[PDB]
């Protein structure tokens, strides 16, 4: 029950809050974003707090049509977190940063005394410039429009699931952290016929749907058939009842397209390293309701997280 | 203090230098050290490193007994201790960096001096030097060579509240010294201002503006405050001298106790309460600071004999500040030599802060030649 | 401690990190900053983390002689913390940006579980953008130039300590909190002849001074009897050993500037609301140290915190 967001939404309310983007619009054609990043345990299969921090603020950045640029990196640690570790999570910040294009360019450390924070908190903001034609938001799905997704879904989710609550699987389980600015600056050739991007981080695929469908005034039809998983997230799922669609993930883009351009868009994702196993997965609809049709035709509605 | 008629003459080294060395020195009593040769080209002093006439004086010398001596440095010395400037200049500089801890180097001064290059009992009692703990040092006995060292002997932390205003208003640092036992010391607590005491108290409690120290030079700033010799110095070790002047003739002590866990340890505020019951009972200030010097005298006696005995060594270095102290080294030299000790202290140089970089020179050369 | 910070240099090594400064100029035109607060308690005589964290980072944001605009808001809550204590930190924070003339236009909100944070951390983030012909760096001073202060020395530093440790004083002391935004407008009338201008927050002015030191390649005299201290934080300092140059302010700025143009600085300082108390301490040397000048002139250099 973390009414918190309804606290905030309240007192910073304005045009850019109330719009519930991945990133504020300024200007016209700069971006803007911020978030925390909490995650233990801090190295986990296939990445860490680190690769983490710094990914997530790309996507984010990006998410509205854009390249990102610059970065804020701003450290929380607590009185006598190990020094070698720290090296490691700064390391990986250096390596995604050089990746995804990207620079720090401010930043802040603060230390805390033992016991007030749990080792170490990361937070970064990010600054990217739009592309020529970009015109990217949650509000923009009309009914007619193709939902996409780049790639396996709850990756990320139940990685850190595993690693944390010490979870032993018949396969390991690796989380999916990219920077997908490179994957998006790919898309952004089709311009205007891409209506929505985001990455679906807390809540899973399930949330990032409902907020298109909030927000777009919209419904959406996914199709079960044609969601890509990865075996070991289907059987571990399935070993505990959990809908991968509520499994977050950290290298995933939603797409929302012109029906037309839909075909362009999937091979513009196939033919780049993070969008491999890129699926159409739905359609936007006239009902404003979030539906999941199985094989031979049985629809059900979508629970929330 | 070395200064006319005795510089720019340097000190004799056996060994010739391997490679030259700049040591810097430290903060009060500043001196540097140039090696080259059979020499330590140590400079006259140059004063307190705090201020900026200071710092000019300090450089143009440098550059002049580099001149004077065709001395080019090739690695610097410094002390520790981050905050002296000393240390800044020695950072600036673009040579590579060998840091020695202070009270080390006291007890390497002295050791140059006598051409000593073994494992030796060390003795350094003074004001402040930075530990390697990070905590103030003062009342070290260590196992040392001209390499490392290995810290065998101290007397218990003690919180010393607000840092450089205890050692001007050294009430401060008997607070610091009796603080976990205060009720105990009624009379003197009593006249403290009841609205700084409560923000003493505080700043102890709550580790605020508050080294913990181990340091001769605080025991006797303490015990002169505890028995109304003065109540606030005019410089640091004022309290000190004037305890030693008006000092009686005796051959009492007080009762101590050495402690073994880790390393050994002696609880100075033990000796306080008795120095305090024998103040309350009327006794003379000459008679308590008789006491008191025969029972520093005593305790390191003692502490010198048991680390004789498990470890085999003979030599006792004496240095630090504190050794400025004539009771103190006459006596301790005699107890210790009439024992069988092989005992040394400065002469060429000072036992104060003055004699630092002497000791910095030649550690840092141990180092590299080893 | 700041053994951190230097891990933090290497390895985000790149141009604008180097540079040392309050906030990164981009694109030749928008400054770029972040800061976290994790100050205890969150309410104190004079203010509160909600007031500080909109406040320091306008101010930050504001250093390279810009106005700030647009805010970003990151939230870490630990579960269980009073609904009714965030209300009013977010309406302090509403506020704050009201004053400033800035809005909060993209943030996140993280609740940990118990034990993980003490009870609440703000990290802000700020862009601001930059005053025709303003040039305020870190490295602008040279010797001549002259050094203000905005007001008096040390006022939060110990409002804070003293409400956190309960110390007893004679007379109570208040936090400077304040958005300097607008007395930086008003002082960016005089663009070019300001050269540098930074907040003299954790550290004090002491730190200020040598930052602007080390990264002009100058030394700084400043002058005792000239330093504006409210009594009773001199009273505060004298019983317990502290330098107020070491205490840390959030109402103030530091300033740089050209000899000539001194005194037209103080005055537009003088006539601000957060400016009154307003000083003239002294000037940059070609000497490369820091120092001050005790009454009856003694050259002490002053000491690193
Ligand atoms: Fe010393
Ligand atoms: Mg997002
Ligand atoms: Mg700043």
């Amino acid at each position: 029950g973390a009414l918190i967001e309804e606290v905030f939404a309240d007192a910073f309310d304005n045009e850019y809050i109330r719009a519930m983007e991945d990133a504020a619009l300024l200007f016209g054609n700069i971006t803007l974003t911020t978030d925390s990043f909490t995650v233990k345990p801090l190295f986990f299969p296939g990445g860490d707090i680190g690769k983490l921090a710094v990914c997530g603020t790309v996507n984010d950045a990006s998410m509205r049509g854009a390249k990102p640029l610059f970065l804020t990196a701003a450290f929380i640690i607590e009185e006598g977190f190990p020094v070698e570790d720290l090296k490691k999570i700064v390391k990986s910040m250096a390596e995604a940063a050089k990746e995804a294009g990207v620079k720090i360019v401010a930043g802040d450390t603060k230390v805390v005394e033992k016991g007030s924070v749990d080792r170490i908190f990361i937070n970064t903001s990010g600054i990217g410039v739009l592309y020529e034609g970009a015109n990217v938001s949650i509000k923009n799905a009309k009914p007619g429009d193709i939902v996409l997704i780049s790639g396996t879904i709850g990756d990320h989710g139940m990685a850190v699931m595993s690693a944390r609550e010490e979870l032993q699987f018949d396969t390991p389980i690796f989380s999916d952290v990219a920077p997908l600015n490179g994957l998006i600056e790919k898309l952004m050739t089709l311009g205007e016929a891409i209506k929505v991007l985001r990455d679906p981080t807390r809540g899973g695929v399930a949330e990032v749907l409902y907020e298109i469908s909030k927000m777009s005034g919209v419904g959406i039809k996914i199709y079960e058939e044609k969601l890509p998983v990865k075996e070991s997230v289907k059987s571990a799922c399935e070993f505990m009842g959990i809908d991968f669609l509520h499994l977050a993930n950290e290298g995933k883009v939603v797409v929302v397209v012109e029906r037309d351009y839909a075909e362009k868009a999937l091979e513009i994702m196939k033919s780049h390293e993070y969008g491999k196993d890129a699926e159409i997965i739905g359609e936007v609809n006239d009902s404003k309701l979030v539906t999941i049709n199985t094989i031979y035709g049985t629809s059900r509605i979508v629970d929330r997280p | 203090r070395r200064a006319r008629g005795y510089a720019p003459q340097p000190i004799l080294l056996k060994k010739e230098v391997k490679a030259s060395i700049l040591a810097v020195g430290g903060f009060y009593k500043n001196t540097f050290c140039m090696t080259k040769g059979h020499y330590a080209f140590i400079s006259h002093h140059i004063g307190d490193l705090d201020n900026e006439k200071a710092f000019n004086y300090y450089i143009e010398q440098i550059e002049r007994y580099k001149k004077l001596f065709r001395v080019d440095p090739e690695v610097v010395a410094h002390d520790m201790h981050k905050g002296y400037l000393s240390t800044q200049y020695a950072k600036s500089l673009d040579l590579p960096k060998i840091e020695v801890q202070h009270h080390h180097a006291h007890i390497a001064s002295c050791m140059a001096e006598h051409n000593l290059d073994e494992k030796v009992i060390g003795i350094a009692y003074d004001g402040t030097g930075y530990g390697t703990d990070g905590n103030v040092w003062g009342a070290e006995i260590l196992v040392c060579d001209l390499k490392s060292f290995e810290r065998i002997a101290h007397l218990k932390y003690k919180p010393l509240p607000g840092n450089e205003l205890a050692i001007k208003k050294i009430y401060r640092t008997a607070l610091g010294f009796i603080f976990d036992n205060i009720s105990f010391y009624k009379n003197f607590v009593e006249q403290v201002d009841s609205r700084e005491l409560d923000i003493i108290l505080k700043q102890i409690d709550r580790k605020i503006n508050t080294a913990y120290v181990s340091s001769m030079g605080r025991f006797f700033d303490a015990v002169a405050a505890l028995i109304g010799v003065r109540k606030e110095v005019l410089f640091e070790g004022q309290a000190a001298m004037e305890l030693e002047s008006l000092m009686a003739e005796s051959e009492e002590y007080y009762e101590y106790e050495i402690l073994k866990e880790d390393r050994y340890v002696i609880d100075p505020e033990l000796i306080l309460r008795q120095i305090y019951e024998d103040y309350m009972k009327g006794f003379e200030k000459s008679y308590i600071s008789a006491k008191f010097h025969n029972t520093v005298v005593n305790f390191t006696y003692d502490l010198a004999n048991l680390i004789r005995k498990e470890t085999g060594i003979n030599k006792v270095v004496l240095s630090g500040g504190s050794f400025q102290n004539r009771y103190l080294l006459r006596r301790l030299i005699e107890k210790l030599s009439l024992s069988g000790f092989e005992v040394y202290s400065n002469s060429k140089v000072p036992c104060n802060d003055g004699g630092i970089s002497l000791g910095q020179a030649v550690i840092a050369n141990k180092i590299l030649e080893g």
